[PDB]
């Protein structure tokens, strides 16, 4: 019944199999179910977001984004509270894998990623972008506060979350939204409110699959 | 405070030409927030293109828009004479919502010389102690014209003012009025009142005159 | 039909104040945003202020911050622009516009515009003088609308019956600080005598109406 704060600890303890694991909030006894990727780039990855089929509704409240929703087996959002707790304890990298509808793949990697507390609206902090999914960060820098349909913290006179759909670190509104509307195979182009990552696929292109994952920077 | 840098500031093109106006944002803009407006003289602006590339209802399909990120374009694929206007981009996302500086679209047509006319000051205005002499240059292209006032063959300076009509929205011509302002005393002292016109459509300068005063 | 009607314009002295109104019809202002935009003589369109009537959130251009207040009364379905500490460069045609915040996300309907003049100069009606025809196919004649303030002046020919070949020139500010313009028309030389030519000059700021026959 041993506790692990993340998938790197799950891995280090000898659990090197991909699947769902029970994680423990730091300095707490509260638990959360995350999916662990033990293969990709050496393993130890905690998935904080996954899109793949459009089965889960991402137009959720501040509370649902703070706590988490969906299934760790399929589409889900881990939870802002847990990720902010985890990422403030030690330095994590953020890896983002993307799939278009034409059979291609690309990724973005950040040397440092963390979320501020709920008081600071879970504002994103990102450094050192590498990868094949753009040479400029699709998440706007410096990081914006997080915004939901019931929480306008963007830099837009509009409500980015209501216009683009889902919770995200919208700017005005910024070059990304992996939490936007899922569009199928022939309805994925010229969609302002889709699953967007501008510096890879450009304007209004809605992605087929997305995965956001974290691992301590000192792993390996 | 997003800057919208619009170029060119002005352009002149013929009927049937494809024209493109560019607008560069100082930061990434969501394409849904970019619009193009047309403003004819003394009329309110009119929405042309919304969300960077959508044609607004009531707008002819010769108007189109494209781009994303920081680079947005307005295209007029077949320039019409009624398209004479200033065009503006705007971003309605991040306060303050400052417009581009605008692009003045002028219609290039075949050269047309002005029909010149002179008007001596009225007897009524002479009672008021001021003489206004008016020169009219009618329905000409291009707008650049040179008007010189000669009072008894002496070339005038600093006592005239001119006004140019806005480009005609059908035949693309201009009209110009030149007004020579003299006091009654100064007017009475002279006899030959001349107005000399230099224009592309004229082989040699055209002088229109009268005598009195 | 959607309409926006602005009112409250006119002449004010520098440092003075003026309230503009934007009366909506055919729609509810709380379902949209109301923005004010202006155009100063010979300058580009300038965004001034914006209001979200459902909430009262306000936004302003730096050029007017601290001096202008945008507000709205949802019961009267009207928005306002309270303009204080007015400056000469505030002189412009002010337009209010409906900003749609769902798609199309732009200003689809605009008002007609209201002229605001910021000057210490007094209101003055124009003097109308004839531009008598020359000595032949076609002839030119007109009217000199001299020494008026502020703008505008409207000129028609034969109470609107004569429109073809009419050129009313943009006003020019003279050395005296007063405006002047000419309105001209081209007519057949044969039409002289048999046809009467009267220009109708109206200067609403000084309630001056002048009719003038040209010969
Ligand atoms: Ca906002």
């Amino acid at each position: 019944q041993i506790s692990f704060r993340d998938c790197a600890e799950v891995f280090k303890s000898g659990h090197t199999t991909n699947g769902i694991y029970t994680l423990t909030f730091p300095n707490s006894t509260e638990e959360i179910k995350a999916y662990c990727d033990m293969e990709a780039g050496g393993g130890g990855w905690t998935i904080i977001q996954r899109r793949e089929d459009g089965s889960v509704d991402f137009q959720r409240t501040w509370k649902e984004y703070k706590v988490g929703f969906g299934n760790p087996s399929g589409e889900y959002w881990l939870g802002n509270e847990f990720v902010s707790q985890l990422t403030n304890q030690q330095r994590y990298v953020l890896k983002i894998h993307l799939k278009d509808w034409e059979g291609n793949e690309a990724y973005s990697l950040y040397e440092h990623f963390y979320l501020s507390s709920e008081e600071l609206n879970y504002r994103i902090h990102l450094k050192g972008l590498t990868g094949t999914a753009g040479k400029i960060s699709s998440i706007s820098q410096p990081g914006n506060d997080f915004s939901t349909k019931d929480g306008d913290n963007d830099k837009c006179i509009c409500k980015c979350s209501q216009m683009l759909t889902g919770g995200w670190w919208f700017d005005a509104c910024g070059p990304s939204n992996l939490n936007g509307m899922y569009y199928p195979q022939r309805q994925n182009t010229n969609k302002f409110n889709g699953i967007k990552w501008y510096y890879w696929k450009g304007s209004g292109y809605s992605l087929k699959a997305t995965t956001m994952m974290i691992r301590p920077a000192d792993f390996g | 405070d997003i800057q919208m840098t619009q170029s060119p500031s002005s352009l002149s093109a013929s009927v049937g030409d494809r024209v493109t106006i560019t607008c560069r944002a100082s930061q990434f803009l969501s394409s849904f927030g970019v619009a193009w407006y047309q403003q004819k003289p003394g009329k309110a602006p009119k929405l042309l293109i919304y969300g960077a590339s959508s044609l607004y209802s009531g707008v002819p399909s010769r108007f189109s828009g494209s781009g994303s990120g920081t680079d947005f374009t307005l295209t007029i694929s077949s320039l019409q004479p009624e398209d004479f206007a200033t065009y503006y981009c705007q971003q309605g996302l991040l306060s303050p919502l400052t417009f581009g500086q605008g692009t003045k679209v002028e219609i290039k047509r075949t050269v047309a010389a002005p029909s010149v006319f002179i008007f001596p000051p009225s007897d009524e205005q002479l009672k008021s102690g001021t003489a206004s002499v008016v020169c009219l240059l009618n329905n000409f292209y291009p707008r650049e014209a040179k008007v010189q006032w000669k009072v008894d063959n002496a070339l005038q300076s600093g006592n005239s003012q001119e006004s140019v009509t806005e480009q005609d929205s059908k035949d693309s011509t201009y009209s110009l009025s030149s007004t020579l302002t003299l006091s009654k005393a100064d007017y009475e002292k002279h006899k030959v009142y001349a107005c000399e016109v230099t224009h592309q459509g004229l082989s040699s300068p055209v002088t229109k005159s009268f005598n009195r005063g | 039909e959607v309409q926006l009607v602005e009112s409250g314009g006119g002449l004010v002295q520098p440092g003075g104040s003026l309230r503009l109104s934007c009366a909506a019809s055919g729609f509810t202002i709380s379902d949209y945003w109301i923005h004010w935009v202006r155009q100063a003589p010979g300058k580009g369109l300038e965004w001034v202020a914006g209001i979200t009537p459902a909430g009262g959130y306000t936004y302003y251009a730096d050029s007017v911050k601290g001096r202008f207040t945008i507000s709205a009364d949802t019961s009267k379905n009207t928005a306002y622009l309270q303009m204080n500490s007015l400056r000469a460069e505030d002189t412009a045609v002010y337009y209010c516009a409906r900003f749609v915040f769902f798609l199309p996300y732009a200003m689809d309907y605009w008002g007609q515009g209201t002229l605001v003049t910021v000057s210490s100069a007094s209101t003055k009606g124009p003097s109308v003088f004839p531009l008598a025809p020359s000595s032949g196919g076609t002839a030119a004649l007109g009217c000199l609308v001299k020494d008026y303030f502020p703008e505008p002046v409207t000129v028609s020919w034969n109470s609107g019956a004569l429109t073809s070949g009419v050129h009313t020139f943009p006003a020019v500010l003279q050395s005296s600080g007063l405006y002047s313009l000419s309105s001209v028309v081209t007519v057949p030389s044969s039409s002289l005598g048999t046809q009467t030519y009267i220009c109708n000059v109206n200067h609403k700021p000084s309630n001056t109406k002048v009719d003038k026959k040209v010969e």
